[PDB]
């Protein structure tokens, strides 16, 4: 049964201030190792 | 409104500031979205998070991203001073901006702050008593089509007139959170009187796929 | 073809653009997102790249650089260091705010741009630059990537094609120059978003040093519709050089402010009458329209009857298209006082770097503010026109020219009214 | 040889690929006026008063940092090249105050001295300029922050090789501000030489202060002894009595620094 009538993007009602930073907390598993330049800072 | 600090007694680097243990699983989770090297990338977020943290940046906290991230104190002052949501001095707790670029100026943003302020009892900048509301006035914040709109802290509301800013204020008085979108009859960014496009279904997967795909 | 406009619902890459259907996996998977990402990925970036250069894609941000000998600066052999996508989400200007719909509403279709476009360019992954007003469609967009990892669409061998790659969104913190492309990498390298001069371009150096493309959200969804439906289709819209579909924001002066998306050579008028239920008063109402945003400059009713709301004819009506964002204004507006605080808009948003805009912005905002009470004598209208001239090719990046050009405008369709109001502030004042 | 050939005034020079516009004309002995560019500093390219004329090409190009291309015909003298520069010196003296008998750089500015040979003659600024609050950075540099172009040699020294980081700006736009956005005393061992660098009297020599004026003082070229590196630099007199003590260039002891001690 096709709608055309309600908005169903009703899930950013519920989020919080956390909300961003405990998707990329839920994401720091899924991703690549990150790249190295080899030094730690370019102060170092 | 000053880019200089002077030592308050409430704002000083011996004012209290520290993060929470899952705020420093998230500076780790952040940390690790760069590449290694540049950990002086995420002073953003990681400053961000302060402030979602605190309500507000003393300087101890731009002290406590700067020892945590190893860059200078000043590189973080440079940032927290750049950004107009780094607040600097300690903001109500729903900090109403609302927009007055020229797209909500033409749709009567006006009538809006002047309701605000004669419903809160302040102006623009200042705090009401209470310390639950600051107004201050703020540039596009890029929802031209549901103009006139504010944002209460994170939450845009939106197609507001001002009964619906004074209801909405309201029932932040009351202690609940409202609805974060438009307050005419529409629900996104559609005409307000039909929708004059994707009236029809869509066509699914694999529609108008060329040979060789 | 000759008559454009009247784009069909079928050929609309922008489904769901309204929020009316599922944004998440189980919808996007319904509308044509994540389908055959495996086969667009296995035929190697030359395909990729020769399908957008094919199709006449031009920059979606605003500026309109042919996007795919854009994104064939990138194609280039590995010198040791990573190569990056990067995804310009920050949507600062006035008028625009339909980059907000693609990230709210088809949020899948962005990340399937960033793995077909990472994948033309050889990006290790792609940062997401929002913006940091928008916080429910940042953590909706990474709802969303945490969808394409869970279903294995990206990250570790992504979509089933042996390639590598992630997908990062870093919130901004509220500056409109952090949308220019080299005070965004600048923003993402945790330092004051003050841009880059050029060149180096950002397909030498860029973030962190690395080769990178900067794109908008637009023209990084649009991509795989193109590689799916081919180059030629999405050619065949709008005039040449003008190839394809676009996303309107008629916002202003009219009965349903609306984003609509149209193909590229549709008539002004048409436009606010179709889909915007007309000016607010008619067609004789109108007084001027701000065509692309707030960057571009005003024209009058006299040349909007004709106009067509693309690169090539609004470059030739002495304006831009930039951001595709139609600002419209009726003859109940103190249209000095609009443009005055338009200014006010580009000194609040400026960060400062060069002595031209530095300066001369706050000087400008100073004569402008002067301009709306009248408070000014008539020579400085064309005092005006010399600073802004001076601004206009002196600066770093294109905000002291998207300054410059409100001010040329205002003044070359409306000086009289300039100086009428100067006129009678001289006899009620003196 | 892979040098490539380029034309200052039509004028043929050669020069090795990465060369800058400003050291293409540098190589014929023009200089072009600049206010950020440094030597000795990285480039900033942030005070535009090196935008020059590349002819078949419609746009001033920034000199300072812009690298030649082969067979450019730099025009630094043609009339949009003017107009640059004298532009750029009208914003630069929008809102810069009005103190040139009170400062000490009067007589050695930058500034002063390029807005008469390359600025106009007189002001379009009809409105109120900006006044800037000042630093306490120590005791050797008095800091009058209104006088400040924005030029940024402070953070660019005090970064590259002072190695401090105390300095930068704050804020955005017309009220951006160099400074250390606290009460911060910058005391490098070579913490002086911001007031050489500095291009206009934002930063001067708080125990000269006031006291003299370069066209009055007579120049010494000496040796300085308060170490073993034998930094050369000006014993300034006026009238008999030392003044100052200047730096001078040499390309292989003290580049054209010196130390607190010695200034
Ligand atoms: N979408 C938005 O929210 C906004 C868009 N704009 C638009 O931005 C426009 C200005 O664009 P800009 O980024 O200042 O510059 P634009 O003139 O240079 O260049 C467009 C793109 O092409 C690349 N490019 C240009 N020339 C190149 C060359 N010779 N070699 C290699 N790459 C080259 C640039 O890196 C950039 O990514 C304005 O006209 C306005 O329409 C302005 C403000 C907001
Ligand atoms: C001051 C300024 C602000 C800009 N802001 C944005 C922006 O917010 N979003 C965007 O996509 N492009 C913005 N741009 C244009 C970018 O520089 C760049 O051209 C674009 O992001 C990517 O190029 P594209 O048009 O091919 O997508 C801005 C440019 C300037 C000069
Ligand atoms: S012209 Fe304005 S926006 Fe651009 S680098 Fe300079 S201060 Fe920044
Ligand atoms: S710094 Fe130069 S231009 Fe400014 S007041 Fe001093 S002498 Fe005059
Ligand atoms: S104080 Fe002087 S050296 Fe420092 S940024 Fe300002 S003008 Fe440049
Ligand atoms: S103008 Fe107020 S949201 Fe863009
Ligand atoms: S000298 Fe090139 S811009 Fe300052
Ligand atoms: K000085």
């Amino acid at each position: 049964p096709f709608d055309n009538t309600t908005y169903k993007n009703l899930q950013h009602h519920d989020y919080s201030t956390y909300t961003f930073l405990d998707l990329n907390l839920d994401l720091s598993k899924f991703r690549m190792p990150q790249p190295s330049s080899g030094r730690e800072s370019p102060r170092h | 409104a000053l880019f200089v600090h002077r030592d308050t007694p409430k704002n000083n680097p011996e004012t209290p500031f520290d993060f929470t243990p899952e705020n420093y699983k998230r500076i780790e989770a952040i940390v690790k979205n760069y590449p290694e090297g540049h950990k002086a990338a995420a002073v953003l977020p990681v400053l961000d998070l302060a402030q979602r943290q605190n309500g507000w940046l003393p300087i101890s906290a731009m002290n406590k991203v700067a020892e945590i991230l190893q860059v200078p104190p000043m590189r973080v002052y440079e940032v927290a001073t750049f950004y107009t949501m780094y607040n600097r001095k300690p903001v109500g707790k729903y900090h109403i901006q609302v927009c007055t670029t020229t797209p909500c100026m033409l749709r009567n943003s006006d009538s809006i702050l002047e309701a605000i302020q004669k419903k809160l009892g302040i102006k623009v900048g200042e705090t009401t008593p209470d310390k639950l509301f600051t107004l201050i006035e703020v540039e596009c914040l890029g929802a031209c089509v549901n103009a006139p709109m504010v944002q209460i802290n994170d939450n845009y509301y939106e197609d507001l007139t001002p009964k619906d800013i004074e209801e909405i204020i309201d029932e932040l008085k009351a202690g609940k959170i409202p609805k974060p979108g438009p307050r005419s009859g529409r629900f996104s960014c559609e005409p307000a009187g039909g929708l004059t496009s994707l009236t029809e279904p869509p066509k699914g997967p694999g529609f108008g796929v060329q040979a060789g795909l | 073809k000759t008559s454009f406009g009247s784009l069909k619902d079928e050929d609309r890459i922008f489904t769901n653009l309204y929020g009316r259907h599922d944004w998440r996996l189980k919808g996007a998977q319904s509308r044509g997102d994540w389908y055959k990402t495996k086969e667009i990925l296995l035929k190697g970036p030359d395909w990729i790249l020769g399908e957008v250069k094919t199709s006449g894609l031009r920059g979606r941000g605003g500026a309109g650089f042919p996007t795919g000998l854009k994104w064939s600066f990138m194609n280039k052999p590995s010198d040791g260091r990573p190569k990056y996508l990067v995804v310009n989400a920050d949507e600062g200007e006035p008028g625009t705010c339909k980059d907000r719909e693609i990230i709210r509403h088809d949020p899948h279709k962005l990340v399937e741009g960033c793995l077909v476009g990472g994948r033309a360019m050889g990006a290790r992954a792609a940062y997401i630059y929002i913006r940091g007003e928008f916080y429910n469609e940042a953590s909706n967009l990474q709802v969303a990537i945490r969808e394409a990892y869970e279903a294995g669409l990206i990250g570790k061998n992504a979509c089933g094609s042996g390639y590598d790659f992630d997908v990062f969104v870093v919130r901004g913190a509220g500056a409109y120059i952090c949308g220019e492309e080299t005070a965004l990498i600048e923003s993402i390298e945790g330092k004051q978003g003050k841009p880059r001069l050029k060149p180096p371009f950002p397909a030498d150096v860029g973030v962190f040093g690395c080769p990178t493309t900067v794109a908008n959200v637009e023209t990084v969804a649009v991509s795989p519709t193109i590689c799916r439906r081919g180059g030629a289709w999405f050619a065949s819209f709008g005039r040449e050089r003008n190839s394809g579909t676009k996303l309107f924001n008629i916002s202003g002066h009219v009965n349903n402010p609306c984003t609509v998306e149209e193909e590229m050579s549709v008539p002004l008028k048409e436009l606010i009458e179709k889909h915007a239920g007309g000016v607010t008063g008619g067609w004789d109402n109108l007084l001027a329209v701000i065509p692309g945003g707030s960057s571009t400059p005003l024209i009058p009713k006299s040349v909007c009857e004709t106009v067509l709301m693309d690169f090539d004819a609004l470059i030739q009506a002495q304006t831009g298209l930039g951001t595709a964002a139609v600002i419209v204004m009726d003859r109940s507006t103190d249209i000095v006082k609009a443009i005055a605080r338009l200014i006010e808009f580009y000194k609040h948003e400026s960060c400062g770097q060069c002595t031209p805009c530095r300066e001369g912005v706050d000087w400008m905002n100073k004569v402008m503010a002067r301009f709306v009470r009248g408070d000014a004598r008539p020579a400085e209208i064309d005092s005006l026109w010399e600073i802004s001239k001076q601004i206009e090719g002196h600066t770093i990046c294109a905000l002291g020219d998207g300054a410059a050009w409100p001010v040329q405008g205002l003044i070359r369709h409306f000086r009289p009214e300039l100086e009428e109001r100067m006129q009678r502030f001289a006899q009620q004042h003196q | 040889s892979n040098l490539i050939e380029v034309f200052v005034d039509g004028q043929s020079v050669m020069v090795e690929p990465g060369t800058t516009v400003l050291q293409a004309c540098e190589k014929v002995g023009m200089q072009i006026p600049r206010f950020c560019y440094h030597e000795r500093l990285s480039v900033a390219g942030n005070c535009r008063m090196c935008l020059v004329e590349i002819e078949k090409a419609p746009k001033v190009v920034a000199a300072c940092a812009m690298p030649v291309m082969k067979g450019w015909n730099i025009l630094t003298n043609s009339e949009k090249t003017k107009k640059a520069r004298e532009g750029v010196m009208e914003f630069l003296l929008a809102n810069h105050p009005l103190d040139c008998p009170i400062c000490d750089q009067g007589g050695e500015c930058d500034l002063q001295d390029q807005s008469m040979m390359f600025g106009s003659d007189r002001s379009r600024f009809l409105e109120g300029k900006r006044a800037v609050e000042d630093k306490n950075i120590g005791p050797l540099v008095k800091t009058i922050m209104t006088r400040c172009i924005q030029c940024t040699r402070c953070i660019r020294f005090a970064s590259e090789i002072a190695g401090v980081d105390d300095l930068g700006t704050t804020g955005r736009g017309n009220d951006m501000q160099v400074g250390t956005y606290i009460e911060k005393m910058f005391m490098s061992e070579l913490s002086g030489n911001i007031i050489d660098i500095c291009p206009v009297g934002a930063l001067t020599s708080k125990p000269y202060a006031f006291t003299a004026r370069p066209w009055e003082t007579r120049k010494t070229e000496s040796i300085d002894v308060m170490d073993a590196v034998g930094s050369n630099i000006v014993v300034s007199t006026r009238t008999g009595e030392v003044m100052r003590i200047l730096p001078r260039m040499h390309e292989d002891i003290n580049e054209e620094w010196i130390s607190d001690k010695t200034r």
